[PDB]
Parts: C-alpha cells; sequence; structure tokens
C-alpha cells in the first residue's frame, strides 16, 4: 500500500542511468543508490524482497553479510594450490546488478570501508601477501534500515540517523518512512492486507518487466538535453543555496549534505527516466521529474531541523 | 644412421613460405630491421606478429595457429637461414633461433577457464595471473665426458622431448666407456639451458565470482625463465601439447597437459613507452618553457574543475624529485607524498583514480583493504622445501611507482605506522628467523583521507580536524585540506563543468547506445597530437597519450639545484620555520621540519622536471615555495 514515491524511485534503481568513461579514462556510475529509514512496520524489508526477484541480477542480503555468504569480496591464497581463491560477496555477485541491503547500520568496518569504496567507484580494491587485484562491482544499493530509536521521534530531528555523511554522499536518494498518525490510513492499510491475504490490468508481470529493464539496460543509454542540463543547473544552484542557508539558519551542519553526488545522482535519475522510453536524450519532462523525486528526498534534508 | 628424410614438400613449402616472409626488402621492411636489431642487441628470439603473418600469407597464419610444433619448426628453420645470409658469423654462434609469436588470436586467445582439449598442438594466447615460479634449473642438451684412461673425449645428444615420445636410449647419461672405464663428465663444455615451469591463473576480476579458479601450468626454456614472478600479470603465447606419462604396461586415459610458452610479455604494457614524437616533445618544451608546467598541471585532470593547487602537487608527484646516494651509501628519497584530506564529493577519489589510470605501476589500496602483510612485504615458508621466503606487498610492487591509498584515515595505526619507512626511505625491511631481507619499494604515495565527523568543521584548527599525528603527517610533504566551499560562483562552476561532461559523447562510435558489460578481441592491457581538438562540448588542453609521453622522457632528466635556487629555498624554509610566517588565526596544517625543507627541493626539482630545465631555477624554487606556503597553512574562522 501507498509508497508511490518510493516505488518511483525503486523503478528508476532498476533501470539505472548511464555509466560513462571520459576520454581521461575516468569513470561517472551510473547505477542509482537508494537508503529507506523508516519505522519497523511499513515494508521497506518486502520493498527489498520484490526489487531483489524482479532484477535481472540481483542479491537480496543483511549488514552482516549472509549465512556462509558475505557482503563484499575477500581473496586468499590456498597455501597448498597457491592458487588465490576469491571468496565472493553480495557486492561481487551482484556486479552489474543490485544488491538489497537490509539491516544497513549493522555492518562490520571492512564492509563499510568496501561498500564505501565499491558504492561511488563499484570497484573493490584488495591486496593480500601476493596480489594487488581490484574487483568489479557494478551495483545498485538499495538498502534499508531503521532509526537509531527504533521508531523516528521529530523531537531529535537530524538525530534519529547514525550514519555519516561521507556514506549518505554516496547514496542518490534518501527516503523517510513515518508511521505516526493516521487511522484513514491505517484502516485503509488493515484492508489492503486483508485483500491481500484473501486473494493469495496494467500490471507487467515479473518475468516480462524483468525482461523490459534488461533489454532497456542493454540497448539504451540516454545523455541530456541542452536545455535540460541547463535547468538541472539553475535548479541545483538554488537547491544548494538553500541548503547552505538553513544550515547556517540551524547553526549545525545538517547530516545529510546535498553535494556534487546529488548532481550526478539526479542526472541518473533523468537517464534512467528516459531509458525506459528509450528516448536517447533526457528531457525537461524528465530532469522534472528527476528533481520531484529529490526533493521527496530533501524533504529531510532540510525539513527534518 | 637411421632413416633420414629425402624430400618434404610440406617443410620444403613451409620454410619457403616463413623465409620469405621474413624477407622484407620490396615490401616495408619490419621484419628485416627487427632481425637485424636482434643480430646487434645479441638475442635469439624473434618476435613475429602473427597479424603481419595472416596479411602476408592466410594459408601460413592457419597452418601456423592450428599445427604449432612442425610449423614454429620450419618457422625457426627459415629464421637460422635468414640470420645466417645477413651475417654467417652471427647464426654460427647460436644452435637455434627462436620465434615467438605476438599481435591478436581470434579464437586462440582464451583463459586457463578456457583453453580446454580443443587447443591441443595449436598455439594459444593466455592472460593471467602468476601463482607459482620454480627455480631457474639447468637442463642438460648437450653433455660432454673425458676418459682418463684412453683420453678420449665424447659428446651425448639429448633431445628435447618435452612432449614426444621419450625412450631411456635417449636419456642414458653416460659413465662408462665402452671397456668400461671411468668417465668424468666436463661441466665447463657441457650445454646447459635454464628450465621453469610456472602456473597462470584466471585473473581475479574476470574470473566468475562463484566458482573456484582455474590454473595451466606453463613451461619456459631459456630466455623465458625468469620474464615473471609469482602475482603478476603476464600474457603467455605458446603450443598447448600433452606430457607422456612413464612407460607403464596399464595407463588410464587421462593426461597432464602444459603450455610451452614461445613468449612471455608483461601485463604492463603501460610500463613502458618514434623520432616524430622526440622532435615534438623537444619543440614542446623549448617554445614555452615557462607555462608549460602550468599546461600540464591544468590537462593533468580535465575531468575535474579547480583543484590548481592540487593537480600542480599531483604532477610534481609524478614527475618526481631526484633522490641523492652519497658517497657514505646514505639515501635522501626523491619520491613525493601527498595526502588530500577532503570534505564528502570533492574528487580526491577522482584524483585517485586518474593517477591509477595515468602513471605507470600505480596500485591502488584501501583502508581496511589492505593490512599489514599484504600492504608490505611477508615471510611464509615454501612448505615442501620447508624454507623460508619472501612476498612482495602493494608497496613492494609499486617500487619505482605509485600507491594510491583511498581512505587512508581509516587505516589502522598498526598498517600506518608500518608504512613509515616506506615513505621516508622506500624500503620494507623484514626479518623471520630463518630469512631477513630489505625489500626496497621507491613509491610515492597518494593519500585520500576524510576528517573526522566526516565534513572539515572549518572553526576547528586543522590538527583537530586530521586525526593523525604529527609524526605520521610529517610523511606526507604535501597535504591539502580540500573543503566544499559553499560559493554560489564556484558552485555554477562546477555544475556546469559536471553536467558538460556528463553530457558529452563518443566520437562516433556512440550515437544513444549503453556501454556493454572480453576474450573476443585482444587484451587492451596487452596492446600494441600534441593538444585535443577543442570540442566545445568538452572545454566549453595537452593530449592524453603526448601526456605520457612527455612526462615518461621528463621523468629521466635529473635538474641539479643552482646556488640561487639553494639560497631561496633556505631563506624561506628559515620563515616557514619562524612564527612570522603564520598571521594570527591561521593554523599549521602540519608541522614544518627539515622534511618540508626535503619537500621545498623535491617540488623545484619536479618543477625543473616538468619544464626539462636541467637546472632547479628562481622560478621552481618559488613555485615550490608558493604550492607549500598555500598547502602548509588554513585560514580558521571564528
Ligand atoms: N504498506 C503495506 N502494504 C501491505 N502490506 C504491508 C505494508 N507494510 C507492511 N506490510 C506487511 O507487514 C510485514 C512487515 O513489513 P517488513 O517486510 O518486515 O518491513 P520492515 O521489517 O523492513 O519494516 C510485511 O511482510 C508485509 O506483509
Ligand atoms: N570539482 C569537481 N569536478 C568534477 N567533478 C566533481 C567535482 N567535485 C565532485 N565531483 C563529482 O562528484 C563525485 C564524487 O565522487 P568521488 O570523487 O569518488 O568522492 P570524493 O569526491 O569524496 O573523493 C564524482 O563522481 C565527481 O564527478
Ligand atoms: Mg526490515
Ligand atoms: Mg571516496
Amino acid at each position: 500500500f501507498g509508497g508511490t514515491d518510493m516505488k518511483k524511485a525503486i523503478a528508476c534503481l532498476l533501470f539505472g542511468g548511464s555509466r560513462k568513461r571520459l576520454p581521461d579514462g575516468l569513470t561517472r556510475r551510473g547505477d542509482i543508490n537508494l537508503l529507506m529509514l523508516g519505522d519497523p512496520g511499513t515494508a521497506k524489508s518486502q520493498l527489498l524482497k520484490f526489487v531483489e526477484k524482479c532484477s535481472p541480477i540481483g542479491v537480496y542480503t543483511s549488514g552482516k553479510g549472509s549465512s556462509a555468504a558475505g557482503l563484499t569480496a575477500s581473496v586468499m591464497r590456498d597455501p597448498s594450490s597457491r592458487n588465490f581463491i576469491m571468496e565472493g560477496g553480495a557486492m561481487v555477485l551482484a556486479d552489474g546488478g543490485v544488491v538489497c541491503i537490509d539491516e544497513f547500520d549493522k555492518m562490520r568496518e571492512d564492509d563499510r570501508v568496501a561498500i564505501h569504496e565499491a558504492m561511488e567507484q563499484q570497484t573493490i580494491s584488495i591486496a593480500k601477501a601476493g596480489i594487488t587485484t581490484t574487483l568489479n562491482s557494478r551495483c545498485s544499493v538499495l538498502a534499508a534500515a531503521n532509526s537509531v530509536f527504533g521508531r523516528w521521534d521529530e523531537t531529535k530531528g537530524e538525530d534519529n540517523i547514525d550514519f555519516m555523511p561521507t556514506i549518505l554522499s554516496r547514496f542518490d536518494m534518501i527516503f523517510i518512512v513515518k508511521d505516526e498518525h493516521n487511522e484513514e490510513r491505517d484502516v485503509m492499510l488493515a484492508k489492503h492486507v486483508i485483500t491481500l491475504h484473501v486473494s493469495a490490468e496494467g500490471e507487467i508481470d515479473l518475468a516480462k518487466l524483468k525482461k523490459f529493464i534488461a533489454y532497456c539496460r542493454v540497448k539504451c543509454g540516454p545523455r541530456l538535453s541542452a536545455e535540460a542540463a541547463e535547468k538541472l543547473k539553475n535548479r541545483y544552484i538554488i537547491m544548494r543555496s538553500g541548503a547552505r542557508q538553513h544550515e547556517r539558519d540551524s547553526d549545525r551542519r545538517s547530516s545529510i549534505p546535498i553535494t556534487v553526488r546529488q548532481l550526478e545522482a539526479i542526472v541518473r535519475i533523468a537517464e534512467a527516466l528516459s531509458k525506459m522510453k528509450l528516448q536517447p536524450f533526457a528531457t525537461e519532462a524528465d530532469v522534472e521529474e528527476a528533481l520531484r523525486l529529490f526533493q521527496v528526498s530533501t524533504l529531510d534534508a532540510a525539513l527534518s531541523g | 644412421a637411421g632413416t633420414v628424410v629425402l624430400d618434404d614438400v610440406e617443410l620444403r613449402e613451409a620454410q619457403r613460405d616463413y623465409l620469405d616472409f621474413l624477407d622484407d626488402e620490396e615490401d616495408q621492411g619490419i621484419y628485416q630491421s627487427k632481425v637485424r636489431e636482434l643480430i646487434s642487441d645479441n638475442q635469439y628470439r624473434l618476435i613475429v606478429n602473427v597479424n603481419d603473418l595472416r596479411r602476408k600469407n592466410e594459408k601460413r597464419a592457419n597452418r601456423l595457429l592450428n599445427n604449432a610444433f612442425e610449423e614454429l619448426v620450419a618457422f625457426q628453420r627459415a629464421l637460422k637461414d635468414f640470420v645466417a645470409s645477413i651475417d654467417a658469423t652471427y647464426a654460427k654462434q647460436y644452435e637455434e633461433f627462436y620465434v615467438g609469436l605476438e599481435g591478436s588470436f581470434g579464437s586462440k586467445h582464451v583463459s586457463p577457464r578456457t583453453l580446454t582439449s580443443c587447443f591441443l598442438s595449436c598455439v594459444v594466447c593466455v592472460e593471467g595471473i602468476v601463482t607459482k615460479c620454480s627455480l631457474v634449473r639447468p637442463k642438460v642438451v648437450r653433455s660432454v665426458h673425458y676418459c682418463p684412461a684412453t683420453k678420449k673425449t665424447i659428446e651425448r645428444r639429448y633431445s628435447d622431448l618435452t612432449t614426444l615420445v621419450a625412450f631411456p636410449s635417449s636419456s642414458v647419461y653416460p659413465t662408462k666407456d665402452e671397456e668400461n672405464n671411468p668417465l668424468e663428465t666436463e661441466y665447463g663444455l657441457s650445454v646447459y639451458k635454464d628450465h621453469q615451469t610456472i602456473t597462470i591463473q584466471e585473473m581475479p576480476e574476470k574470473a566468475p565470482a562463484g566458482q573456484l579458479p582455474r590454473s595451466v601450468d606453463v613451461i619456459l626454456d631459456d630466455d623465458l625463465v625468469d620474464k615473471a614472478k609469482p602475482g603478476d600479470r603476464v600474457q603467455v603465447v605458446g603450443t598447448y601439447r600433452c606430457l607422456p606419462g612413464k612407460k607403464g604396461g596399464y595407463t588410464s586415459g587421462t593426461f597432464r597437459t602444459v603450455l610451452i610458452a614461445c613468449n612471455v610479455k608483461q601485463m604492463s604494457k603501460d610500463a613502458q613507452p618514434s623520432a616524430e614524437d622526440i622532435a615534438k616533445i623537444k619543440k614542446f618544451s623549448k617554445t614555452r618553457s615557462k607555462d608549460i608546467f602550468d599546461q600540464l598541471a591544468k590537462s593533468l585532470a580535465p575531468s575535474i574543475h579547480g583543484h590548481d593547487y592540487v593537480k600542480k602537487a599531483i604532477l610534481c608527484l609524478l614527475l618526481g624529485g631526484v633522490e641523492r646516494d652519497l658517497e657514505n651509501g646514505s639515501h635522501i628519497r626523491g619520491d613525493i607524498n601527498i595526502l588530500l584530506i577532503g570534505d564528502p564529493s570533492v574528487a580526491k577519489s577522482q584524483l585517485l583514480r586518474y593517477v591509477l589510470c595515468t602513471a605507470p605501476r600505480a596500485i591502488p589500496t584501501t583502508g581496511r583493504g589492505s593490512s599489514g602483510v599484504g600492504l608490505t612485504a611477508a615471510v611464509t615458508t615454501d612448505q615442501e622445501t620447508g624454507e623460508r621466503r619472501l612476498e612482495a606487498g602493494a608497496m613492494v610492487l609499486a617500487d619505482r611507482g605509485v600507491v594510491c591509498i583511498d581512505e587512508f584515515d581509516k587505516m589502522s595505526d598498526m598498517d600506518r605506522t608500518a608504512i613509515h619507512e616506506v615513505m621516508e626511505q622506500g624500503r620494507v625491511t623484514i626479518a623471520k628467523a630463518g630469512i631477513h631481507a630489505r625489500l626496497n619499494a621507491r613509491c610515492s604515495v597518494l593519500a585520500a583521507a576524510n576528517p573526522v565527523y566526516g565534513r572539515y568543521d572549518q572553526y576547528k584548527t586543522p590538527m583537530e580536524n586530521i586525526g593523525l599525528q604529527d609524526s605520521l603527517l610529517s610523511r606526507f610533504d604535501l597535504l591539502f585540506i580540500m573543503l566544499d566551499q559553499m560559493d554560489p560562483e564556484q558552485d555554477r562552476e562546477i555544475s556546469d563543468h559536471v553536467l558538460r561532461m556528463h553530457r558529452y559523447r563518443a566520437p562516433g562510435e556512440q550515437d544513444g547506445d549503453a556501454m556493454p558489460l572480453i576474450l573476443a578481441t585482444d587484451d587492451p592491457n596487452f596492446s600494441q597530437q600534441i593538444y585535443e581538438k577543442h570540442d566545445n562540448l568538452l572545454h566549453g588542453m595537452v593530449s592524453a597519450a603526448f601526456m605520457k609521453k612527455y612526462i615518461h622522457v621528463a621523468k629521466i632528466i635529473k635538474p641539479v639545484l643552482t646556488q640561487e635556487s639553494a639560497t631561496y629555498i633556505a631563506e624561506e624554509y628559515s620563515r616557514l620555520r619562524s612564527q612570522d610566517s603564520m598571521s594570527s588565526d591561521t593554523a599549521r596544517t602540519s608541522p614544518v621540519t627539515a622534511r618540508t625543507l626535503e619537500t621545498l627541493i623535491r617540488l623545484a626539482t619536479a618543477h625543473a622536471k616538468a619544464r626539462m630545465s636541467k637546472t632547479v631555477d628562481l622560478q621552481d624554487a618559488e613555485e615550490a615555495v608558493e604550492l607549500v606556503q598555500y598547502a602548509y597553512f588554513k585560514k580558521v574562522l571564528e
């Protein structure tokens, strides 16, 4: 039920932006990163499960890896055969895919390093006694979590999250899901759940949707039209100025910054929107929708304080 | 005597075709020049491009790639004949000449996982990572013996039957004369060839994530023995064959397959660099000798806007200083260490990846991804000979190179302390009771750190914002605090640059398609204009390849400090140490020691090298002074 903005963000995440490499050799990732902080009642885990099931290549794990399956990749030389066995975690297993990381706030320090260096550069760099490799992890990170206190209390705004600016920068979009006060919403949710259970058209089945996503990703790589890029530049300038103003007014550094990573996140969302239609160029409508979704994400960067 | 061959039509045709291909005077002359080159260099192996062979003769290419052994024998006979024709006196020195291959192999370019039975006796090209590297043992091919009783001397010839059926009579080493007199082997007259066996493993990044590795055994004969070491990425071209077992009345179908390497080449084709280009570099250096450094700095990281001083420092790093090895063995390092301590999303990681892609021998390390023995050298036991062996680490590999340490701040204090010797004197001293070693790692460190609290709090001093001790910071000669400045104008600049780069598209190669997610095409890592074309979507700029070549040529030059620059640097260092050099409300980002004077000298030498000056002049000294002044102080606001 509900969560329409989150569902649109999930579709954008599934279709992804456009991976780019410039002449100098550098790379710009085309995979969106989504975070879903919210109360435990909501269906964040269910959304992650569906995303894993529907993605062409998708692995659903936890912050502390999984049972007998790690989160990132390690390499160990077998002393007898001397071969370097590469133990692959979720990130390397879902290369060119999606990693649905539930309980994102409960990771180890090594996992934190690996995710920091893999959410943006899409690579895991390992250097054991023998070799110095750089594994490839092209994966969109769909992370779930909960408030540090278990439930979000507005009285402690900007303190319900324990994540660092360095890790929140890596995220393209961040959503906050509350469940506080709506009797109408509660009755509708109960009706919908009881419906679902008893029942167990404009809806693309899972198989065709997965094939559609794969086809779009393989075929189309969009870009930005000049007018759309100019509009995005203006909106980004005003948004950064507003963030600066809010931070200076609150006299506290908001723990969810707006940065060039956010600019590129809007770019990637627009590219994904265009890719849905297979338009080799992104239009002002697509950039406006991307900005609207990033605004729904920004309803915690500025409004929360 | 036995069954000799009188005439052989196929062998004669093959040798004639190969001799024709090698004789190039009516053609361009590439291979005649190559043979002359190997004659001059005193070698006995020629690298022949399979592409050229296929171009001049398709039939010979197919025959060579599908039945390699006899085809390579014919090719080597033709090579020896051609070398004799050019000069017989040199051709007489070496018993045989060898033909290694290179270029593009269509379906014969495989990984150890894809090297299956179908490629037996064919020529294959396998790219992989070395795991095992046995000792270089001499293998006797011609043994001389002396009989003290009869004063006779004998020669026994052993054929290289590595993959052919071998009978004991061939391998019988003689010890007694015909009448059982004792024979003494004369080692000084016998002939031995170096032999080695290595193992090539499927590259960890290219191998499937789920499954275990796959490896192939490689035999390297003379001239190819010490070309590779464990952990290296190499391309081995050779014949995939079957090894005979041992004499036995019973056998299973199983056979032990190996690869007799005909050539081995380093993956680091970028580790190595025409008269046109040399003259181009000369004119580029001569024409604008003052702003050349600034132009190179701006063109270094084109995809990243601003960060002028950071890019200048990165250029100084890539150039490196001039080491001073004194008459007493004392060592003063020449490498240059940069620590980008910065707010999130300020392109420090992108600068790291740029240096990775550009510099030769650049090793990417991460905070907790390379701990201790993985980051520096190590000592292990063979587990077969029960003897201790060294194992090179990240920095030992990066010797005469760069180590890009992402998230350096989040390295354990243990590792950060272990790296001190590498930073200062460029070596790792490691010892276990069995074995003690002093490995050389003259690497330059490029670290990307974020400050405590995540974002640099400009109200607090740089000492507090940098969660590192002064002893560690002194290791980094340049320390750059890269803030995410909140200026709307600079924000406009950055946003415009970012959106232009995101809008850019490849020229012609792409028209709206998606980038793809390798054996089909030749592997780029092993693959064989001063300014860029002024595209408006990229510029609104020295070429990458020319920048690479120019930096390579300018690295070797060794400018010498002149008395005027020495006096200037000394005076500036005295001032920097003095308290007056920093006003009120400005805090030192790193204490100023004699390490900073060495930083000044190294930066001035790097600038002089950028200009190919041959002398570090007052211009270079002033530039180094300005960069140090910018880097070593920060203005704290209230
Ligand atoms: N909005 C919703 N619509 C329908 N069912 C829901 C909704 N929210 C929660 N549920 C049901 O309640 C369960 C609890 O949600 P869960 O998947 O555990 O999310 P999380 O634990 O990540 O908050 C789900 O399995 C789902 O069946
Ligand atoms: N000055 C800049 N010029 C160009 N791109 C920038 C700049 N600042 C930030 N970016 C963009 O923001 C992203 C930040 O990613 P990265 O550099 O990996 O992290 P960090 O900047 O924290 O090291 C990059 O993809 C880069 O394109
Ligand atoms: Mg959950
Ligand atoms: Mg980073």
